[PDB]
RNA sequence: GGCCAGGUAGCUCAGUCGGUAUGAGCGUCCGCCUGAAAAGCGGAAGGUCGGCGGUUCGAUCCCGCCCCUGGCC
């Protein structure tokens, strides 16, 4: 979209024009593209041949019968008494053409040696090439055909083709329209090089036509933001002519193919002076010229063939028959140049940058005039690039350049393009470069690059030229001379920066969840925030589940893909599968990311002003829009927990690690946090815990559903967790143990309890009737043997008494046991074992 | 500073929420967050996203 | 694949209409015997979280 | 955007323009074997041939639309 590809040869020559003798390497114009803002996508050298490579002119054509394909014994004359005999595949030629033969000894791009073959029963002293063969195109379909009176029968190959040349592949930068052209380019040069510059299409060189009266009726409607319109006639053109070869190579080179001598000037003055042209056929031509807006639902079938669907938006270019043109993108199949074309006549108009990137982007037609528009074409060169147009048509067609021109330029009509003053101080390009370039570089590059600089003291008043729009503010201008002067010479000086907080609370846990985890065993994934396709539906969640209110792309890549995660679940899953099905069967993963949780549908926000701050409301406002995208930690696990090793076979995964998961992340986050049943799909109903932070849920961990595992492919046994960490406040603690010198005093009791009664419930009671006497307590065993009765089992839990200013008696520490059992008897129903 | 209808706005090819004309987008870089930052801060800022 | 071509289209239209009906009663056994595990999972697994 | 090429087992890929993909290599499982393994030998399981419809007694195969990659401009 923003390439330009031109040859080094047309580029010097325009050079060259103000800095005679100006040569530099294809190495060293490299750099100072690249030195001056200028992308160098590519550097193609043409060819190289070597040996007999010449012209021939094929004199006779032999069709050899009796193969699949035809195949064509040809004479070709090279220059010599004696014709070569040589055999060729290609059926784009015919008797009288003048062709690119490659002799045997010569060699082709690259190491192709030529050399006398027999092919077909016949002997082939040489070959016709094609233009791919020869380095000098992309063109393989058939033979590369000179236009007639290119070059005379031995001519040698590589002067007429000019393989000495070299193509560079530009990716011009959206702000600098100006430089796809040989105009633009070379004046960049020659500012680069402090070199004298001759503007191309400056009077001088492209001297005025004649003005005795108007070429066109024309009607256009200031509506559509057309800042010029210039038609100029050329009658007489000759049919059978063709464009010479030094105009097709430079097409060529740059990327066009040439097709008639009246669309070949159009798009070589485009590339030369940057503005685009077209050439009208004026006999179907019928009528007013009018240029207005489409009205709805129009059409207009442009000169591809191909009928095209217009908008209100969209600038056209009519008659009093039917649509002539879409202004600024590509012109219709009405008025378009044809073989049996006699007069033409030439259009050069400006048209609204806007209006032409809206209209080429909705009908997808990024033309060279399209994409040469839509950066702002330089509206004071519309008639010398018409002169231009017409001078060099009728010098090749043979016709005759009509007196008439119309030239609309605005109501009322505008006789100076130039831009707006701006206003700068001299030192200011000084001040944001660091540098203090010496005196009058300022005045001096602003200057080169076209603008006319006036001195007020220590204010520069500075109006750009016509072909610079991106030239507004003075900031503006002060790239212009830094990149000028060379970034390379601003010094490297470090920024006084203020002393800092650090990390936030927040981003400090972050690490430390990543890391525990990681010493856990957990691997890091970056997780997609594009959901699979249905993966809810293999959840099984109902059609109301929050998790289903998701928000969706308009342009995904997958378009089966276009929500974006409420969970972070999906994507270590899809993460599970790959580490799985390759051959990575034990894996524990998992993600710290975000979410995109809306709780509305997708309700946009005005354009604010961007001349000011929006307001604080406003502010509030943009952020409201926005769905909730709270910080996710989650983690999914299967296979072998644990390896097998000269230990033992290992252990697989469980739920319990999952619940690990949870108390890893919550000790790193320096939270306390409780687990309780849940069904919660897609986890298993009876294998599945919701972590609550004191009363606040933060997220559910476990075992997967059994069917859920079924139908997304995952291991049995899979396990996941998954914690909202906004959910979790930050918390700072500031401990003060009070290490006791007293002995402790241990005992364990045993307490039978209903087989749903959770194990944390049965320590908490066992804590809430001990006192504080109990500094700890564990349980280290649970039994469910026939003797405790069914649904129901039996816990013990090891004890720890101590006294902060005492030693216990076994009576103290039992006193406390007793109200333990108490507590447990009242909360959990607890009986003691016996 | 991104002009509409420009090719340094139109290019920059983004992931756009739906549905059309939503002004609501995955987005293409971080300098939202630089946005919000001298918005919300005191001056100087010296911020990393 | 065997058979005549005068007799595939008669003893094929028999051949599917019997595998359907064992089709037919295979995937409502297959559902039946899923829902009866999606309803007995819950208990028959159930553990101390 | 047209015309081709493709999406096939857990992985990497063959192969069929109507009734069995007598699929390969590796992966999974069983036996002989070992204290337990692997290799070896002997064997099995697993694809609803990209998705949704259509034609047909019957579609991986033919038709339409759509999704996803490659070639091509
Ligand atoms: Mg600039
Ligand atoms: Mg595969
Ligand atoms: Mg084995």
């Amino acid at each position: 979209s923003n390439a330009m590809r031109l040859p080094y040869s047309w580029l010097r020559e325009v050079v060259a024009v103000g800095a005679s003798g100006w040569d530099v390497t294809p190495g060293e114009l490299e750099q100072t593209l690249l030195r001056i803002g200028h992308e160098v996508e590519e550097v193609i050298p043409l060819g190289p041949v070597d040996g007999p490579v010449t012209v021939g002119r094929v004199a006779d054509i032999e069709e050899l019968t009796g193969y699949k394909k035809p195949i064509r014994a040809c004479a070709v004359d090279i220059g010599d008494r004696q014709y070569r005999e040589i055999i060729c595949g290609a059926t784009n030629f015919a008797v009288g053409d003048l062709v690119v033969v490659a002799l045997p000894g010569a060699t082709l791009p690259g190491g192709f040696t030529i050399s006398a073959r027999k092919a077909y029963g016949r002997n082939s002293d040489g070959m016709i090439c094609s233009a791919a063969e020869l380095n000098l195109g992309a063109d393989h379909s058939g033979i590369l055909v000179l236009p007639p009176g290119a070059a005379e029968p031995g001519a040698d190959g590589a002067g007429v083709l000019g393989l000495d040349d070299v193509v560079f592949h530009l990716a011009i930068t959206p702000d600098r329209g100006y430089c796809m052209s040989v105009r633009g380019l070379a004046r960049e040069l020659a500012c680069a090089y402090d070199l004298d510059f001759v503007d191309p299409a400056s009077n001088s060189r492209v001297p005025p036509l004649p003005i005795e009266g108007p070429a066109w009726p024309l009607t256009v409607q200031p509506e559509t933001g057309v800042r010029r319109f210039a038609l100029r006639p050329v009658i007489g053109i000759d049919p059978a002519a063709v464009s010479p070869w030094w105009l097709q190579r430079r097409l060529l080179l740059c990327g066009i193919r040439a097709t008639c001598p009246a669309v070949d000037v159009t798009n070589y003055v485009m590339l030369e002076l940057g503005h685009p042209m077209h050439a009208h056929d004026r006999n179907r031509i019928s009528g007013t010229l009018g240029v207005r807006f489409a009205r709805s639902g129009e059409t207009a079938v442009t000169l591809d063939g191909i009928e095209r669907k217009l908008d209100t938006a969209d600038v056209l270019i009519v008659d009093d028959a039917a649509t002539a043109a879409i202004g600024g993108v590509m012109g219709a199949a009405s008025t378009e140049v044809r073989a049996d074309s006699t007069d033409v006549l030439l259009e050069a108009a400006i048209w609204d940058p806007a209006a032409v990137s809206r209209t080429q982007r909705r009908l997808h037609l990024p033309s060279e005039a399209a994409r040469r528009y839509e950066r702002t074409v330089d509206p004071a060169i519309s008639v010398a690039a018409l002169d231009r147009c017409a001078r060099l048509l009728a010098d090749i067609a043979g016709g005759e350049v009509s007196p008439t021109l119309t030239d609309w330029r605005g109501d009322p009509p505008c006789d100076d393009w130039s831009p707006p003053p701006i206003r700068m101080g001299v030192d200011v390009p000084d001040r944001i470069a660091g540098v203090a370039y010496p005196q009058g570089t300022t005045a001096r590059r602003l200057a080169q690059i076209g603008a006319v600089v006036t001195h007020d003291g220590d204010t520069l008043t500075v109006t750009p030229p016509s072909w610079r729009p991106d030239l507004r503010q003075p900031a503006d201008l002060v790239e212009e001379v830094l990149r000028l002067e060379g970034l390379e010479v601003i010094p490297s000086v470090l920024p006084p920066a203020p002393a800092g907080r650090g990390l936030t609370a927040g981003q400090q846990r972050r690490r430390t969840i990543g890391r525990s985890l990681a010493l856990s065993g957990y691997v890091e994934i970056l997780p997609t925030p594009f959901l699979p396709a249905g993966v809810f539906d293999l959840w099984g969640l109902e059609a109301d589940d929050s998790r289903r209110m998701t928000t969706r792309v308009l342009n995904p890549l997958e378009a089966d893909r276009p929500q974006l995660a409420t969970t972070l679940l999906p994507a270590l899953l899809e993460a599970l599968v790959r580490n799985v099905s390759r051959g990575l069967v034990d894996v524990a993963l998992f993600a710290i990311a975000q979410v995109v949780q809306p709780t509305e549908q997708t309700r946009g926000v005005g354009l604010i002003p961007v001349d000011r701050r929006p307001t604080d409301d406003e502010i509030a406002m943009l952020d409201a829009s926005l769905p909730r995208q709270p910080q996710h930690v989650a983690a999914v696990l299967a296979g072998l927990r644990e390896p097998r090793g000269p230990w033992g076979p290992g252990r697989p995964v469980e739920a319990a690690d999952a619940f690990e998961a949870v108390r890893i992340i919550a000790r790193a986050s320096r939270v306390d946090v409780t687990l309780r049943p849940a069904q919660y799909l897609p986890w298993h109903p009876g294998r599945c815990a919701q972590v609550f932070v004191g009363e606040s849920s933060v997220g559910h961990a476990g075992q997967l559903h059994p069917a859920v595992i079924e139908r997304s492919g995952l291991p049995k046994g899979t396990c996941a967790v998954e914690l909202n960490l906004d959910a979790i406040p930050c918390s700072a603690p500031l401990p003060a143990p009070r290490v006791s010198p007293y002995p402790a005093v241990f005992q364990d009791v045993s307490l039978v309890v209903a087989a749903d009664i959770p194990a944390q419930a049965v320590a908490d009671a066992v804590r809430a009737g001990a006192g504080d006497l109990l500094e700890d307590i564990a349980l280290f065993d649970v039994f469910t043997g026939p003797q405790i009765g069914e649904h129901r089992k039996s816990l013990t839990f090891a004890l720890r008494f101590r006294a902060p200013d005492r030693t216990l008696t076994e009576d103290d520490a039992s006193a406390a046991r007793d109200a333990a059992v108490q507590s447990a008897a009242e909360r959990v129903g607890a009986v003691l074992r016996g | 500073n991104f002009p509409a209808d420009h090719p340094a706005r139109g290019e920059q090819d983004t992931f756009y929420i739906a549905p059309e004309d939503s002004r609501q987008l995955l987005r293409t870089h971080t300098s939202p967050v630089q946005i919000r930052t001298l918005l919300a801060r005191e001056l100087p800022v010296y911020i990393i996203s | 694949a065997v058979l005549p071509k005068e007799q595939r289209a008669e003893a094929g239209k028999r051949v599917n209409a019997a595998r359907n009906a064992a089709q037919r009663s295979y995937d409502e056994r297959l559902a039946t015997l899923r829902a009866e595990r999606d309803a007995a999972v819950l208990v028959a697994e159930g553990i101390d979280v």
